[PDB]
RNA sequence: AUCUGUUUGGUGGAACCUGAUUAGAGGAAACUCAAAGAGUGCUAUGGUAU
């Protein structure tokens, strides 16, 4: 479909900082912060402007949840330009550099990651993004990397662990600003495999308002995933009423 | 087409004055001098007509689809009115009954 | 002519009204003509009511209140034959007489 | 279909012109006059509506746009085809 | 009778796909784009009230 | 050069923003959720989480049927029954006649449901939870909100008849 | 303006108990902890805060 | 007052006099503000004066 | 740019009427309006893909439609399709007036 | 005024500096910019004839219906304002209430009546020909865009015989005859 | 080609019908003059005043 020398429209997305190709088929794409490398073998999209050549890199929604989530149809994302942004269980830079490129270079990412393997690739990708400050650290702990991070506009939690309630809301009560975004993916299996995957999330649902974060919007992944589930949510320390 | 008599048309008020375009036969001096590109353009621009000639019959068809299945669903949908008119005459004959 | 005159509370605005009907607020200091209407009627006296952005003038049978800019805003039918024209500033009434013999109380706030 | 052979409804064919009268055309059935007539009936409900409009046409109407249109001698009006050259112009055109 | 209900069953799969999206596998040689395309002023998403 | 047709300048109270009135003046579609297969709850599955309504409790009671008991008969699976804030406001609210069905309604086998909406109407707030999970069984007895639960695809309903509760919508049983 | 923010009731302390409450104690050396006590037998120590 | 409050069998004061804690018999312990029109929000020197 | 150079006038037009382009791929419905900012891009592919998913050096041209025109599969498509919706807008119009008033003359 | 906070709202809840009750909604405003009059109190001595006519119908009103008086003075009214253009339709009594406005009044004034003879494209535009001395009733030019016409002399509303209007119209269907100018 | 006449694009916008609006609808300029709305920045610091 989207061989190598096939050419595409490019035309923005409705979210700030996502663009979209057209052509015989549609593909998702951000604009490439650090131009000329692919950091997990994505295509690339070169557009020369005046002539300076720029390059856009090609968002696989099969490898990336939050990807996913766009072409679902997602109302609101908190992540766009210049904004802080905290990554939650980012095993390696498949879909950490996309956020990355939505915020720009204004912005920053805060790439939290515990196991050391695919941290080292985490690092090595770190390096080409200056924007990208990667914590290879515990997220069930947020007191011993404390000194790194700021108030986020946003957190996002990719982390697969079966109390993923109680991770996203400590993070979110030291970092996240009041009014702040919270977006979680929910995958059904690895929280509890017993029960059907409707009432996991209908349990997670429940377990963000107690922590005081009134969830906005739910999407289910499909056909990209199976029993997956992206709950959009605002920090609302003042009144969840 | 409809052809309408010159006496009527002569006599028609401002806002409704048919606008009949007379053919040129003169050659206009424009008319021989615009260039028209030859060669690699003609075969690309045949193309354009070929590809928008099959576009809009693809989506008058499909739109005719519409109308014809519109026109059994709302004779189907009647039907359905037409039990939930009668039958609920029934019950406000059942209750006003008691009443 | 004649003119009368009349200053803003704070002194930062006159309003003159001809008596053959030319209606002018201006700020008389930076000399920017505020409105400026030409009512081909009689006026005879005309005050600022809270601040500047509000005037009214007594015509040749009503009161009629005019914007910043000169719009007209309301026709005050019921003060007939208004000929002097005061406005108490805490209280946020217009007050009027003339040939009538009747004193009217009216407040701007509620109308 | 409730108590109904399939035998009753039975596709009864339709016939076709004569052979000494094949040079006229098609026979029409009642599906093509249906077609003819309506055609002819929504044609003349415009005409007749024109027509009134002639009739009730009021001589004194003014439109500021009588100064740009024109009429020509029989009295149609007169559109351009596509909407005179300077002489500067046509020296850069030549 | 079973190759009726075996026939019915089919059909009906492939109903459920006009109504909602399915899983169907995942991935299938190189990652080709969206096959159908992405609609950008639309949400298939399900809001809190 | 006066102009011609000079008029007096007046308050137009169609285009005027200060007025009120002036001052005043992404489709979404969604979801059909992936647990349902047309009408068919494939999801749901034992044990069961139900949520109660006020009027269940009443009832209940009048019929002598143990709420966690009772369930346990009607589906023959383990029931979680939930009661909700609003649900809890509702009987509180209703006075100190209804006392004892406050008393059991907080019996501890019975698990609760935080809320964050401000009004206590608890019709609205159930409808809106089976809309958005398809995983709840609903316990109702009242006449207007089983119809909108009938409505929405998918949704077990259940209620107090006669001596024993009954399940409607509910093909495992 | 007094009888329009005249809002007195800010919550309730968790969930209550299971009976009437009859007895109320307070940590007067500290601000924000409460002792309850109910006819059920039940007592319980609250976190105010 | 309220509705849901049945029999006040007890009622204190926060060690701060700003705020009550009642008791009832239908098994709740309510919180209430001592002065309704009072916010318990630092107020700059604007607002305190 | 003001100019909007024909070649990518044309590209664009491909793009809102894509659903003709083949018959067998029936995308979703959309307008797509054409956007007051875009630019056209080439695809770029991963030097493991070099047999899967890279164009032969003169396959590539410079504009779409020089692609599309280049295969004959599509081409010969459109021949076939536009022939028979010519029949079919063709059918009944003068031409075939002229006939029937032709054969009513002896010869 | 600034946009008023909450609390301020609940304190001031009638203050309205731009509209107030004795305005009646602006109607006065309203009719006169529809048809564009010019003299403030055109409308209002409308207002009070309308209410001449109000309180007539009342009056007959409460006599008993089958009193012949009451069939001859309701005929009568309804006559005359029918034929002044004031009311359409002669057939309800229940008109004289219902269907007497001021807008029944100001839509036989020679601007609007124009416009209805297509004679200008805009009520505005209208009057600007009637200053200018284009517009005449019978053979007696008029200049007062206040003028209203009965049905009867609706007839003769016409163009003046020079005007430049004239020979526009004339010239544009090339009709033009310079013996008649 | 005093051949043929459908299609694509541009030009023009009769009648009927539908919707919105109406002292007709627009356009351009600015170190111009006004009346409002939203957001943002600024130690924005007397819990009781050297
Ligand atoms: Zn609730």
């Amino acid at each position: 479909g989207a061989r190598g020398g096939a050419k595409v429209v490019i035309e923005p997305h409705r979210h700030a900082g996502v663009y979209i190709a057209r052509g015989k088929e549609d593909l998702l794409v951000t604009k490439n912060m650090a131009p000329g490398e692919s950091v997990y073998g994505e295509k690339r999209i070169s557009v020369e402007e005046p002539p300076t050549k720029v390059e856009y890199r090609v968002w696989n929604p099969f490898r990336s949840k939050l990807a996913a989530g766009i072409m679902g149809g997602l109302d609101e994302l908190f992540i766009a330009p210049g904004k802080k942004v905290l990554y939650l269980g980012a095993a390696s830079g498949t879909s950490v550099s996309h956020v990355s490129d939505v915020v720009g270079p204004e912005g920053v990412v805060y790439a939290v990651e515990f196991s050391h393997r695919p941290g080292r690739e985490l690092i090595s990708m770190a390096k080409k993004r200056p924007n990208i400050i990667p914590i290879i650290e515990d997220a069930r702990h947020p007191q011993k990397y404390r000194m790194l991070i700021g108030m986020v506009d946003c957190v996002f939690a990719d982390v697969a662990q079966p109390d993923q309630a109680r991770i996203i809301a400590l993070n979110s009560h030291m970092f996240l600003k009041d009014q702040g975004g919270v977006v979680i993916s929910i995958k059904a299996n690895c929280i509890d495999s017993t029960v059907d995957a409707e009432t996991v999330f209908a349990r997670e649902v429940q377990k963000l308002r107690e922590e005081r974060i009134k969830p906005l919007e739910q999407l289910t992944l499909e056909p990209y995933e199976r029993d997956h589930c992206i709950v959009v949510g605002r920090y609302m320390r003042s009144g969840l009423k | 087409g409809l052809k309408v008599p010159k006496a009527v048309q002569k006599e028609l008020p401002f806002k409704s004055q048919i606008h009949q375009m007379k053919p040129q036969k003169k050659k206009t001096y424009m008319a021989k001098r615009a260039v028209v590109l030859g060669g690699d353009e003609k075969k690309a621009r045949s193309f354009i007509q070929k590809v928008l000639t099959i576009s809009k019959a693809k989506d008058s068809k499909r739109k005719e689809q519409k109308a014809s299945q519109r026109k059994e669903r709302l004779k189907k949908l009647a039907k359905m009115e037409e039990e939930k008119s009668q039958r609920d005459k029934e019950k406000k004959k059942e209750y006003f009954a008691q009443n | 002519g004649p003119y009368h005159i009349k200053y803003a509370k704070n002194g930062t605005h006159l309003l003159i009204t001809g008596r053959k009907g030319h209606v002018a607020s201006m700020d008389w200091r930076k000399g920017q003509l505020r409105a400026e209407l030409f009512l081909n009627e009689t006026c005879h006296s005309a005050t600022y009511l809270q601040n500047e952005q509000y005037f009214a003038v007594a015509q040749k049978k009503y009161t009629f209140i005019y914007d910043h800019e000169g719009t007209e805003l309301h026709r005050l039918k019921q003060h007939i034959e208004a000929r002097h024209l005061d406005f108490l500033p805490y209280h946020y009434l217009l007050v009027t007489a003339g040939e009538t013999g009747w004193l009217k109380y009216h407040d701007v706030s509620t109308g | 279909a409730k108590l109904v052979h399939d035998v009753q409804k039975k596709q009864h064919r339709e016939r076709s012109q004569l052979t000494s009268r094949s040079r006229y055309g098609f026979l029409e059935k009642h599906k093509d006059y249906v077609k003819r007539a309506q055609d002819f009936h929504r044609k003349q409900s415009t005409l007749k509506v024109l027509r009134e409009k002639a009739k009730e046409r009021n001589p004194d109407e003014y439109y500021h746009a009588m100064h740009s249109r024109k009429t020509d001698a029989k009295g149609l009006l007169i559109s351009s085809r596509h909407g005179s050259l300077s002489m500067d112009q046509v020296k850069l055109l030549k | 009778s079973r190759v009726k209900k075996r026939k019915k069953y089919q059909k009906a799969q492939k109903k459920l796909k006009s109504v909602r999206a399915v899983y169907s596998g995942g991935q299938s040689g190189v990652y080709e784009g969206e096959k159908t395309g992405i609609k950008k002023g639309l949400t298939r998403s399900v809001k809190f009230k | 050069t006066r102009k011609f047709g000079l008029v007096k300048r007046t308050l137009n109270t169609k285009k005027d923003q200060r007025l009120k009135k002036n001052q005043e003046n992404t489709r979404n579609i969604p979801q059909v959720s992936s647990a349902l297969f047309f009408q068919y709850n494939q999801a749901i599955k034992p044990p069961y989480q139900v949520l109660i309504d006020t009027n269940f409790i009443n009832f209940s009671i009048q019929k002598k049927v143990d709420i966690v008991r009772g369930m346990m008969d009607c589906l023959l699976a383990k029931c979680n029954p939930l009661i909700t804030d609003c649900v809890m406001a509702e009987l509180e609210k209703l006075g100190p006649k209804y006392r004892i069905a406050l008393k059991l309604a907080r019996d501890p086998r019975i698990k609760r449901l935080s809320c964050s909406h401000k009004g206590t109407y608890a019709d609205d707030c159930l409808v809106h939870r089976v809309l958005q999970h398809k995983c709840y069984i609903v316990a109702t007895n009242d006449a207007g909100l089983k119809q909108r639960i009938r409505k929405i695809p998918g949704i077990p309903l259940m209620s107090v008849g006669g001596h024993a509760y009954v399940i409607e919508k509910l093909p495992d049983v | 303006l007094e009888r329009m923010f005249a809002k007195p009731f800010v919550g309730q302390l968790g969930y209550g108990h299971r009976d009437g409450v009859y007895a109320i104690a307070k940590n007067y050396g500290s601000l924000n902890k409460l002792a309850t006590g109910s006819a059920d037998g039940v007592i319980k120590y609250w976190n105010m805060s | 007052h309220t509705k849901r409050m049945q029999h006040v069998f007890q009622v204190k004061y926060s060690m701060d006099s700003k705020y009550i804690i009642s008791g009832s018999d239908d098994g709740n312990v309510r919180l209430w503000r001592s002065k309704a029109w009072e916010r318990s929000n630092v107020k700059t020197t604007r607002e305190k004066n | 740019d003001d100019n909007m150079r024909r070649e990518v006038q044309r590209d664009l037009l491909l793009i809102k009427h894509r659903a003709a382009l083949d018959p067998k791929r029936h995308y979703k419905k959309q307008r797509w309006e054409v956007p007051e900012r875009f630019a056209i891009g080439t695809i770029i592919e991963d030097k493991s893909e070099f047999y899967s998913s890279r164009m032969n050096r003169k396959e590539r041209k410079s504009t779409i439609l020089e692609t599309l025109m280049g295969d004959e599969a599509s081409n010969k498509y459109f021949k076939r399709k536009y022939n028979e919706i010519q029949e079919k807008s063709t059918s009944g119009r003068k031409a075939h007036y002229k006939k029937m008033k032709e054969m009513r003359k002896k010869r | 005024v600034r946009k008023l906070k909450h609390h301020e709202q609940k304190l001031l809840k009638k203050v309205d500096f731009l509209e107030w009750k004795q305005d009646q909604g602006h109607r006065d405003t309203q009719v006169m910019r529809t048809y564009h009059i010019q003299n403030r109190e055109d409308y209002h001595k409308y207002n009070r004839i309308c209410g001449d006519i109000r309180r007539l119908a009342n009056k007959l009103s409460l006599l008993p219906p089958t009193d012949p008086f009451r069939r001859k003075h309701e005929q009568l009214l309804l006559d005359k304002l029918y034929a002044m253009g004031v009311l359409t339709t002669k057939s309800k009594i229940s008109d004289l209430e219902n269907k007497v406005t001021v807008s029944a009044i100001c839509r036989r004034r020679l601007p609007v009546i124009m416009h209805r003879l297509k004679m200008a494209e805009t009520i505005q535009d209208a009057v600007k020909f009637i200053e200018q001395g284009h517009v005449r009733v019978g053979p007696n030019l008029i200049n007062d865009p206040a003028y209203l016409v009965t049905r009867n002399m609706e007839d003769y509303v016409t163009w003046v015989d020079n005007s430049k209007i004239k020979k526009t119209l004339l010239r544009y269907r090339n009709q033009i005859d310079d013996f008649d100018f």
